[PDB]
RNA sequence: ACCUCGAUGUUGGAUCAGGACAUCCCGAUGGUGCAGCCGCUAUUAAAGGUUCGUUUGUUCAACGAUUAAAGUCCUACGUGAUCUGAGUUCAGACCGGAGUAAUCCAGGUCGGUUUCUAUCUACUUUAAUUCCUCCCUGUACGAAAGGACAAGAGAAAUAAGG
RNA sequence: CCUCCGCAUAAGCCUGCGUCAGAUACUGACAAUUAACAGCCCAAUAUCUACAAUCAACCAACAAGUCAUUAUUACCCUCACUGUCAACCCAACACAGGCAUGCUCAUAAGGAAAGGUUAAAAAAAGUAAAAGGAACUCGGCAAAUCUUACCCC
RNA sequence: GCUACCUAAGAACAGCUAAAAGAGCACACCCGUCUAUGUAGCAAAAUAGUGGGAAGAUUUAUAGGUAGAGGCGACAAACCUA
C-alpha cells in the first residue's frame, strides 16, 4: 500500500536517492540540458525548480547558500546558479524546467526523457507544437469564438 | 514441486499465443512534420533530436575548449553566434561560443 | 559578505582531480609533521 | 571445504612421479613400461 | 496382513481449520426425590461460542485464576512440497544392569543436516452472539438459611465490516 | 559511494583485456620480460668449535638453545647460464570458498552495492514502536541489555 | 601436494591488564558454539551475525617420512586426494 507516497524508491536507499537526484541535478545545472531515465527526471525536476528559487533567495541568504553548497557537488556552480539562473529567472514564478519523453534507451529501452532550464544557450528541443490555428477545425472554432462575440 | 506430466503443444500453443501474450499494435505513431520519419506523438522526433543533440555536443565541445578546464564554468551567459554573425546589444557581456558553421536553419 | 564554498576537487571522488586533491592531504600532512624524522617516516612509508 | 586437495608444488610433483622415481624402483619401471605400451604421449610427470 | 518398502515422512505444538451430534454454554420443552437458588434427567436445536497460566516434550493429568461454558469425536490419531523437532531404539558419550567380549537394554541423561523454483486439480472479497450492572427485590418462594423469574433501563466483551 | 583492501616477494600458472586486422576477457598476426634483484657455489687432508636468545646490561631462569676456525699443501690467468610479462594459482566456472611472508593500518593504492520501471502478496536483512515486560517457547532460541545466586559433570 | 602423526630447518603472534604464567581482555591468525539464510547453494559444507582460543599441548609456509593383511590416531572405529 503506498497511497500518498510522493517520493520514488530509487538507488540503494533515501541516501542514495538524494545522492543520484543531486549528481543529475549538478549535471542540469552545468549543462542546462540532460537526458537520463524518465522517472529519476520526474524526481529531479522538483528539486531543480526549488534550487531556482533557492537561487533566487540571494547570495546573502546563509539558508539558501547552505542549501546550493549541499546540492552543487561541483561547486563552481554556486556562483552560477545565484548570478546566471536565478538573475534570468527574476521574472518568472515557476516553470523554469522544461521535461520532454525521449526515444527509449538503445541498450536496456529504458523510458527516457530530457530536462533543460527554460531560456539556455543550446539548440531549442523540438518542442511538440499544437495544430496550426488555419486548420479546418480551428478555423470552425474560430467562427465559433467571433459568432459568440458579436451576439454579446 | 516438479511437472507431473508433459504439456502438450496444443496446450503450449494456446498459452503463448493468448492475446494477452501476443504484442499490441500501437496506433500512437505518427510523421514528424519536419523531417517526415516516424514518431510516436508523446515522444519526441527520433531525428529532430538527435540533430539537436549532435548540434549540442558540439556546441559543448566548444564551450569545454573555451573553458579550458574543469571547474570553470562562466559567471554570465552564454550566447552561440555561427559564421557571419556578430553579437547583438543584448550578446554583448556574454560569453560567446563561436560555432565554425551556418546557423541551422531550426536554430534561431 | 556572499562566503561561496571554495572551488576545489572533491576529496574522495573517483577523478583526476580528487587524486590529485588527495595527494595534497598528504603533503600537508607532511608539511604539518614537526619533526624531520615524522616528515621522512611520512615520505617514505607508503613501499611502491 | 573439500575440493582444492591439489596443492601444486613442482618439487613435490617430480619427486613423486618424475622419471627419476619412476625407473628407481622396478614397480615403476613397469609403469613407464605399461604406458609406452599404450602409446602414452606422457610417460612420467 | 488386503494397497503402499524403484519411500503413503508417523508423537506433541504453531497456523488454518471442514464436518458429526452421541450438546459443555447460549435457545425452546417434559419429568423430578422441581418450595426458591442451585441442580439431575430426557426431547429438540450444530447459527454462534467453547480462556489464560506453573511444572512436564506431553497429548492428557494436577494445580492457580477465570468463564455462560472452558464439550466428545472424525478429518492419513486433519494439516512437516505451510512451520517447529522438545520427546521419540542412527552415527558420539556417561550411569545402573546383561555378557568373557563385541555389543546390548521398548531404563535414564547430554548432543545430534526438516530439501523442493508449483506442471495439473482445487481455491484466492459468499440481518452476530454473549456476559454483566441497576430495577423488578430482599419481592415471588421459604421456618430459617437463603433467594428467583419475566418486563424495563444501561453498560460492556468478543466476532464481522469499515 | 566503498575500501574487506592494496603494492611486492614466495609458491603456483605459462602469454591468459599490449598493438594491428577480422570478427562476433574471442580469432590471426605482430611485439615483449635486457641484472646489479634471485637462483646456479666452495680443492684437499687433518685439526678446532663448554659459556644461548630475549635492546644483553642488571635480573630471572628452563623447555638448555640458528649463527666461530686453525696447520700444511694446492691455486688466478679469463663477469657465463637461467627467472624477470599478465587482469594470474587450488576449487569442473570471471566460483561470496582456500591461499605463506614484508610493508601500507586506511590508504598516495584498489574498487562500484542500483540493466530501467513499479513499490502487490509471500520470503530475506535491517531500523522504530503506545502499555506490558518472558505472559512466547522444550528451553529467554532470536533480539535487546550487561545482568545475581545455587546445582550436576 | 588433502588429512593423521612425525623429521629437518623457518616464519607469525597489534594493543591493554598483569608479570618469567599451557595467565585475563582483545586484533591479526586458528577454530567452528548458537541462530538465520542457503539446500542443483557463492559453496559436492558457504555466507551474515554470534562465539572459543589467540606466548602456546599455538598457528603456519617449505621439503622429507610412515601405504592398505597396512599406516597414523590426546579411540571419534577419527584421518589416509570430496
Ligand atoms: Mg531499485
Ligand atoms: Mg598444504
Ligand atoms: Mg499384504
Ligand atoms: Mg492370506
Ligand atoms: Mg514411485
Ligand atoms: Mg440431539
Ligand atoms: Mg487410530
Ligand atoms: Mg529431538
Ligand atoms: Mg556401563
Ligand atoms: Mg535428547
Ligand atoms: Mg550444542
Ligand atoms: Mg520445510
Ligand atoms: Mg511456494
Ligand atoms: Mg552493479
Ligand atoms: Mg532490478
Ligand atoms: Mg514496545
Ligand atoms: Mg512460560
Ligand atoms: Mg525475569
Ligand atoms: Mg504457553
Ligand atoms: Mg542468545
Ligand atoms: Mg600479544
Ligand atoms: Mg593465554
Ligand atoms: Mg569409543
Ligand atoms: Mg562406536
Ligand atoms: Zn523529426
Amino acid at each position: 500500500i503506498s497511497h500518498g507516497r510522493v517520493f520514488r524508491r530509487m538507488g540503494l536507499g533515501p541516501e542514495s536517492r538524494i545522492h543520484l537526484l543531486r549528481n543529475l541535478l549538478t549535471g542540469l545545472v552545468r549543462h542546462e540540458r540532460i537526458e537520463a531515465p524518465w522517472a529519476r527526471v520526474d524526481e529531479m525536476r522538483g528539486y531543480a525548480e526549488k534550487l531556482i528559487d533557492y537561487g533566487k533567495l540571494g547570495d546573502t541568504n546563509e539558508r539558501a547558500m547552505r542549501m546550493a553548497d549541499f546540492w552543487l557537488t561541483e561547486k563552481d556552480l554556486i556562483p552560477k546558479l545565484f548570478q546566471v539562473l536565478a538573475p534570468r529567472y527574476k521574472d518568472q514564478t515557476g516553470g523554469y524546467t522544461r521535461m520532454l519523453q525521449i526515444p527509449n534507451r538503445s541498450l536496456d529501452r529504458a523510458k527516457m526523457a530530457v530536462i533543460e532550464y527554460k531560456g539556455n544557450c543550446l539548440p531549442p528541443l523540438p518542442l511538440p507544437r499544437r495544430d496550426s490555428h488555419l486548420t479546418l477545425l480551428n478555423q470552425l472554432l474560430q467562427g465559433l469564438r467571433q459568432d459568440l462575440r458579436q451576439s454579446q | 514441486a516438479a511437472p507431473k506430466n508433459r504439456r502438450t503443444i496444443e496446450v503450449n500453443r494456446c498459452r503463448r499465443r493468448n492475446p494477452q501474450k501476443l504484442i499490441k499494435v500501437k496506433n500512437n505513431i505518427d510523421v514528424c512534420p519536419e523531417c517526415g520519419h516516424l514518431k510516436q506523438k508523446h515522444v519526441l522526433c527520433a531525428y529532430c533530436y538527435e540533430k539537436v543533440c549532435k548540434e549540442t555536443a558540439e556546441i559543448r565541445r566548444q564551450i569545454g575548449k573555451q573553458e579550458g578546464g574543469p571547474f570553470k564554468a562562466p559567471t554570465i551567459e552564454t550566447v552561440v553566434l555561427y559564421t557571419g554573425e556578430t553579437p547583438s546589444e543584448q550578446d554583448q557581456g556574454k560569453r560567446i561560443i563561436e560555432r565554425d558553421r551556418k546557423r541551422p536553419s531550426w536554430f534561431t | 559578505v556572499a562566503r561561496y564554498p571554495p572551488i576545489v576537487a572533491s576529496m574522495t571522488a573517483d577523478s583526476k582531480a580528487a587524486r590529485l586533491r588527495r595527494i595534497e592531504r598528504w603533503q600537508a600532512t607532511v608539511h604539518a609533521a614537526e619533526s624531520v624524522d615524522e616528515k621522512l617516516r611520512i615520505l617514505t612509508k607508503m613501499q611502491f | 571445504a573439500r575440493g582444492n586437495e591439489y596443492q601444486p608444488s613442482n618439487i613435490k610433483r617430480k619427486n613423486k612421479h618424475g622419471w627419476v622415481r619412476r625407473l628407481s624402483t622396478p614397480a615403476g619401471v613397469q609403469v613407464i613400461l605399461r604406458r609406452m605400451l599404450k602409446g602414452r604421449k606422457s610417460l612420467s610427470h
